[PDB]
């Protein structure tokens, strides 16, 4: 599940830089939040996982962990648990990269808007910045959609070989 | 053949597993998963009440499994009822059309995986696959197909919410919830494009294709 | 750099260094190493063993010793995780199979 | 089938290279119970027929044994169904 | 079924979303920019008078191009539901 | 379509049999003093066959057994004798499964017509050949054509002077 | 459509049989002194056949057995004799399944008409051929045409002077 | 397609047998004083066979046993004798499974035609060979061709003067 | 795209090394890398076609045919040599 | 689009190598690659049509036809040779 | 494809046997005064075999037992004697499983043809060899070829003067 | 990326090992190649890492048996879980020293 968590994180951050849910910056956790991009890329990731037959692999590995770890009570290790907990870093680390391919340009766009506000005071931002940045984010990440699939396979491979290495 | 008491006992016992046959060997799973996903999509978790959707799914399954049931009746139930085929052979004769229907809709990858997990020998043709391999392969294929159908179903209902939120945000109304605005529009869409006829026909084709 | 790109680049780099060491060998004037690293699939049991093809150009008349062929085999096999020597092919500049 | 015999020879080759179940047990138990009941019924019909050598004692005792075996099968079926219902009631 | 088909599915869907939302967003942006440059020229600065014509312009946008959006989105959904049983795996 | 491919296959087989006959008939009879033509009846029918054979076990010496129950009773009172023998035997038998897929394009029946010339000496008189030479030609042609009696092959070699 | 393809197939087969006959009939009779035409009755009917054969096991010497129960009782008191033999035998039999798909386009019946010319000597008199030469021509044509009696092939070779 | 590959395979086999014969027949008869041609009937039918053999255990000396129950009763009162023997035996038998996949392209029947020349001395008279030399040639050709009687191989070597 | 590009780059390098063989003036490698099917009786496998142009009269040795086969087979994950075809500039099959 | 483009690139390179072959002045390759299916039955084999223009009188040898067949078949995942048609500039089927 | 590889394998084996024969036949007969050719019938059929053998245990001395129940009763009243013996025995038997995969490419039958030259002395008369020398050549060739009788190997060595 | 980090670490270790091997009297230059094992998406299995060491010697400076031993020890120790027997040492002429 960690991989889908990472994809959801990247999608939610792209959406938040869209300005889609501005009420979280003023009222954190105020029952008003819609990470619709996060849901879009979450279901796209689920479709990709279905395509790459990840669930069959999961079932096969569930079977295989017997040979490594038999039903009979066997002694257990420690830092191994940390590994799964340390996998919590991946959700953030991989999420940053997916965003990076778009947030950076969005950042530049916001920087550009700043240059416009360095001119005649007020009369900018909250009136011209939001629609422009929304449309730019939309078309940018619409073009960025073909990019997730190699990253999707990368995420699945990372989770799978981490599982294989640490379960043992 | 078995004594009449044994035959009656076996018949009564086998009458118990009807929900299991409906859920794990029939077209019911894909339809019910698609209906649940669609209900999750429109934003009304209690709209068509579970009983209405269950009845519609039962009627759809009855209309879809009609040729398989007909073949079972003509090949197994008719000779058994006319005392031409014993009780212990009618089951074997009737399990073959259902097996064929389950096979066509299954997937190679699942079949290969469950042929490997059983440590069985090579299966050069589909005629060597037993039921112990086809059952979970068919179940997994049905689950994956249902989830694929539901996840491509989900996309337009999230697209509408995305555009609604963006339009609301253009004008600075940042404190307006987008879901409350999007729900009537999602209902309007599902009304306009024959929401149910297209879905019904698509599911029925999805079986016969 | 994509995850796939990262791998392909790793493969290219390994090929380069291996060719480099092979060339440094006295009789060898230039080396070319091609690696075929395989793919795990949910429809097979033992993953296919990686394979390597090594082409050497020798110095005028510098024929490689049986031990020279052997040592080349060992080096290439070791440099590739799970490379079974028997899957290393060594060929000269004239197309003679040395392995 | 011709292809079926091909598959048989293929499985024989598989055995060469290489060099019962709960449903089977239940089928065996049902067959045993039915065979006992049919044997008792056939002996009863033979006695009713008037054929020599068949004693009423044996007929009645065999009918008794068949009834006991039928009741055992019924109890096993009842429990087995109860256990299946219990397992299917588990919430996942 | 192939991941290329899936990612194409997402792209075309979200380009449809872009086409649906582009007229309204662009009209609002143009109105805001025009009102802002007029404010800069006249040296007038209140953050509320830019919000007034934007609503009227965006609401007119549905009057003029609304049928086109409604016809495009219905066609997209109709085609998606019709092609659903051919992209099954 | 496929029929033309089969016909070309037959033509090539016939031509090669003809050339093989001509090759041996040339050195002794002479270039051009021999002409042969071959026709081939071929087999383009796909056949699949599975054969099962059981070794007989009726003789107690070659019979292989797994379990045997022999109840013997003799209550002597010939008088009031009472013999009773209940014998039950379970056997294991030899088994041979053969699966055969016949080749498409095999030869069923080959008939070959060969004609030889006369012998023109230095004078020019067309002297016919002898019986021994004719028998030798027949044997050579039979060898070249792969003559067999199971197939039903027919061969005819005649001697006649060639026309101008 | 398909009928034209079948007809062209028949025409090619007939032409090739004609050419094969002419090839051997040319060196002895002479160029143009022989004309032959072939007609072929072909088989364009798709047939599929499955054959099952069981080896007889009525003789105890070739009978293969898996299980055999032989209960024998003799209560001698011929007097009050009482013989009783209950024999149960389970056999395993040889089995041969043959699956055959006949080729489309095979020849059913071939009839061939051949006409030869007379012999015009240096004077120019059209001298007819002899019985031995006619028999040789008949044999050569039978060999070339693949003559068979199971098919029902008919051959007719006549001698007559050609017209100008 | 595949038929052409099979035909080329047959041609190569025949050519190599021909060359092997010529190689030994050259040093003694002389270059060009020997000509041979080979035809090969090949096997392009895929066959798969599984063989099961059971060692007989009817003799008590070679019989292997796992469990044996022998109930013997003798109630002597021949008088009122009463003998009863109930014997049950479970055996373990030797078993041999052989799985064979015959090679595609094997030789079924090889027939070879060889012709030798006469001997022209310094004068030039074509003196024929002798019986001993002919027998030697026959033996050498049999050795070269791999002559066997199970296959059904036929060999014919004749002596005749070569034409100019 | 990423895969197809991998294919093109590999084909290129293989052709390169093949040309770097004394008798070879230019090489052309075509790879057919597909997806397999389990329990489809006889499936199939990856395949390669190699066309070589030789230097005037520089015929390739049987060993040369063997070494080309080995190299191409190894460079393709799970390439069974028997699925490598080698052809010359005149259309003679060398394999 | 990505697939169609891949198909047209493969066609181009194959024609290219075929023209390289001495007797061939220009080649044209058409591929018919069918819809894939991941079920347990649906499957169809692709097909190719190759048109060659020869140099004045440069007839292709049998072996040559064979090598063209091999190359085209290998370049297409799961292309059964028997589904490759080779034709000359006059419309003669070299197959 | 594979057939050509098998044929090349056979050619290499035959050539190496030929060279081995020539190597020993050269020093005594002389360079060029000996020629030999080898043909090999090879085995390209994949065979797999599993063999099971049970040691007989019918003799009480070599019989291994796990459990044995021997009930013996003798009620003497021969008079009214009553003997009863119920014996049950469970055995453990020796077992040997052998799994064999025969090599592909083995030699089935090797036949070799060897020809030697005559002896030309200083005068030049081609004096034939002697019986003892011929026997020595036969023995040497048998040793070189690996002659065996189980295979069915045939060897023929003849003496004849070589042609110019 | 982590993978990039891992590749860099492998390269650095190779470099330092070659460095120490050269510093040794008879050795003019060294080249070390490490094959660290890999993870699988299924199935447990260790693949004891492997090393290939190529040395170029000073003109005629043959390495002692003890020297081969010490090279083996150093390379094995520098790689977590490297079984000496998986270290191959070769000279500039292609002679296997191990």
């Amino acid at each position: 599940q960690f991989a889908f968590a990472a994809v959801r994180t990247a999608g939610e951050f792209i959406g938040l830089q869209m300005g889609l849910s501005f009420a979280t910056f003023v009222d954190p956790g105020s029952h008003l939040n819609m990470p619709v991009l996060a849901r879009i890329m979450d279901m796209l990731a689920m479709l990709l996982f279905l395509t790459f037959n990840g669930h069959l692999w999961l079932i096969s590995l569930l079977v295989d962990t017997f040979h490594t770890l038999p039903i009979g009570s066997n002694p257990v290790n420690s830092n191994a648990f940390m590994a799964l907990a340390r996998a919590g870093g991946l959700i953030f680390l991989n999420g940053l990269m997916l965003a990076l391919p778009v947030i950076t340009l969005l950042l530049t766009l916001n920087l550009a808007l700043g240059l416009l506000n360095r001119m005649a005071p007020q009369l900018s931002i909250f009136v011209i910045g939001f629609p422009l940045t929304l449309t730019v984010g939309i078309m940018l990440m619409a073009a960025l959609m073909p990019l997730i699939a190699p990253f999707c396979e990368h995420l699945f491979s990372e989770i799978f070989n981490l599982l294989a290495d640490i379960v043992s | 053949s078995w004594s009449l008491s044994v035959q009656t006992l076996v018949f009564i016992t086998s009458l118990t597993f009807l929900p299991a046959i409906l859920l794990m060997m029939t077209s019911f799973t894909r339809i019910i998963i698609v209906f649940g996903l669609l209900r999750n999509a429109l934003g009304t978790p209690s709209a068509p009440p579970n009983q209405v959707l269950l009845g519609l799914a039962l009627f759809l399954t009855f209309f879809i499994m009609s040729p398989v049931i007909d073949k079972i009746y003509v090949d197994a139930y008719q000779p058994f009822s006319e005392q031409k085929i014993s009780m212990q052979e009618a089951l074997d004769k009737g399990a073959q059309p259902l097996r064929a229907f389950m096979l066509r809709q299954t997937r190679e990858a699942d079949l290969a995986l469950f042929a490997r997990l059983a440590n069985s020998g090579p299966l050069q043709g589909p005629e060597a696959v037993p039921m112990r391999i086809l059952l979970p392969a068919y179940v997994t294929s049905e689950l994956k197909t249902a989830f694929q159908i539901g996840f491509t179903i989900f996309i337009p209902f999230l697209i509408i919410d995305l555009v609604i939120a963006s339009v609301l945000m253009a004008l600075g109304m940042m404190m307006v919830p987008p879901a409350t605005i999007a729900l009537p529009f999602k209902l309007m869409l599902f009304v306009l494009v024959d929401g149910w006829q297209l879905l019904m026909g698509s599911l029925a084709q999805s079986f016969y294709s | 750099i994509s995850q796939f790109s990262e791998q392909v680049n790793y493969q290219r780099a390994l090929e380069g260094e291996l060719a480099r060491t092979i060339e440094t060998l006295g009789p060898v004037k230039s080396a070319r190493v091609h690696l075929a690293m395989p793919k795990p699939s949910l429809f097979v049991r033992e993953q296919k063993s990686p394979s390597a093809s090594v082409t050497v150009t020798l110095e005028p008349g510098r024929a490689l010793d049986e031990g020279q062929i052997s040592a080349v085999v060992h080096l290439v096999s070791s440099a590739v995780a799970g490379l079974p020597p028997g899957n290393v092919t060594l060929v000269d500049q004239s197309g003679h199979l040395l392995t | 089938a011709i292809q079926g015999i091909e598959g048989v020879i293929s499985q024989l080759q598989a055995t060469a290279m290489a060099a019962v179940s709960f449903a089977g047990q239940l089928h065996a138990a049902l067959d045993r119970i039915s065979d006992r009941q049919a044997a008792a019924r056939v002996q009863a019909e033979k006695f009713t027929l008037g054929e020599p050598g068949i004693a009423l004692n044996d007929v009645m005792a065999d009918m008794q044994k068949a009834s006991v075996s039928m009741q055992m099968g019924i109890q096993v079926r009842n429990k087995l169904v109860a256990a299946y219902q219990e397992v299917m009631s588990m919430q996942v | 079924m192939t991941p290329e088909s899936v990612m194409m599915m997402g792209t075309e869907a979200m380009k449809v979303a872009l086409a649906l939302a582009a007229p309204l967003l662009l009209v609002a942006l143009i109105t805001g920019l025009i009102i802002s440059i007029l404010q800069a020229a006249t040296q007038i600065n209140e953050m509320t008078l830019s919000f007034i014509p934007k609503i009227v312009a965006v609401f007119i946008a549905i009057i003029v191009a609304g049928p086109w959006m409604l016809n495009l989105l219905l066609d997209y959904v109709r085609t998606l539901f019709s092609n659903l049983p051919y992209i099954i795996g | 379509d496929l029929n033309d491919a089969q016909l070309k296959f037959a033509n090539d087989v016939e031509s090669r049999i003809q050339r093989r006959i001509e090759a041996i008939l040339s050195p002794i009879v002479g270039n051009g003093n021999v002409h042969a033509q071959v026709t081939a009846q071929l087999d383009f029918a796909n056949k699949e066959q599975t054969e099962e054979h059981y070794s007989p076990n009726g003789d107690a010496s070659k019979a292989t057994l797994r379990s045997r129950q022999l109840n013997i009773s003799e209550q002597v009172g010939a008088g009031p004798r009472s013999t009773q023998r209940n014998e039950t035997s379970n056997y294991e038998v030899d088994r041979t499964i053969r699966h055969t897929k016949m080749n498409v394009g095999d030869i069923e029946r080959l008939s070959v017509a060969v004609v030889v010339n006369y012998k023109t000496l230095a004078d020019g008189k067309p002297l016919p050949l002898t019986a021994d030479q004719m028998k030798q030609i027949e044997d050579l042609t039979r060898e070249a054509m792969g003559f067999s009696d199971k197939r039903g092959d027919t061969l005819n070699v005649v001697n006649s002077p060639f026309s101008a």
